[PDB]
């Protein structure tokens, strides 16, 4: 916790640059893509469905 | 890509300008407590 | 010694002022900090020289 005027006003700087500076395409951000869909946690998750929905089926 | 942008935080505000400007008090170079004393030496010198 | 009399006869004596003034303001930030006084004799020496 512990936010203040400034830590709050650098973070909405900081949110609107990384958008912005993302439609010029200045941006490479494919270190946080590469968290979310590219990992095995997009196939490894659907290979525990595959089971729990079998499981669910007796 | 001039701009490289990590999962973590301080290096994604490095990239950008606000780099420093999280920090809740600006660096100094007189709060020292040895550089007081230099200077309180001249000082008492002069 | 033998300095000045190299630098006076090949001529560019600012090429020795200007290297001993730099030896002595480094010399005396040596010496403010580890704050010492009574400057050493090495500074004395350059102070003579230049």
């Amino acid at each position: 916790n512990n936010v203040t005027l400034k830590n709050l006003t650098a973070f909405q700087l900081l949110s609107q640059r990384e958008n912005i500076c993302e439609l010029l395409n200045l941006v490479e951000s494919t270190e946080r893509h590469n968290s979310i869909i590219n990992p095995e946690r997009q196939r490894m998750s659907l290979e525990e469905m595959k089971k729990m929905l079998d499981a669910l089926k007796n | 890509k001039p701009i490289k942008i990590s999962a973590d935080f301080n290096a994604k505000a490095k990239s950008l300008g606000l780099e420093s400007k999280f920090s809740n008090a600006t660096k100094t170079a007189l709060g020292d407590p040895d550089t007081e004393i230099r200077i309180s030496a001249r000082i008492s010198n002069r | 010694g033998d300095d000045e009399i190299e630098n006076f006869r090949n001529g560019t004596p600012d090429k020795l002022v200007s290297d001993s003034l730099l030896k002595l303001k480094r010399l005396r930030k040596e010496r403010i900090l580890n704050k010492v006084l009574k400057p050493t004799t090495e500074e004395r020496e350059l102070y003579f020289k230049v």
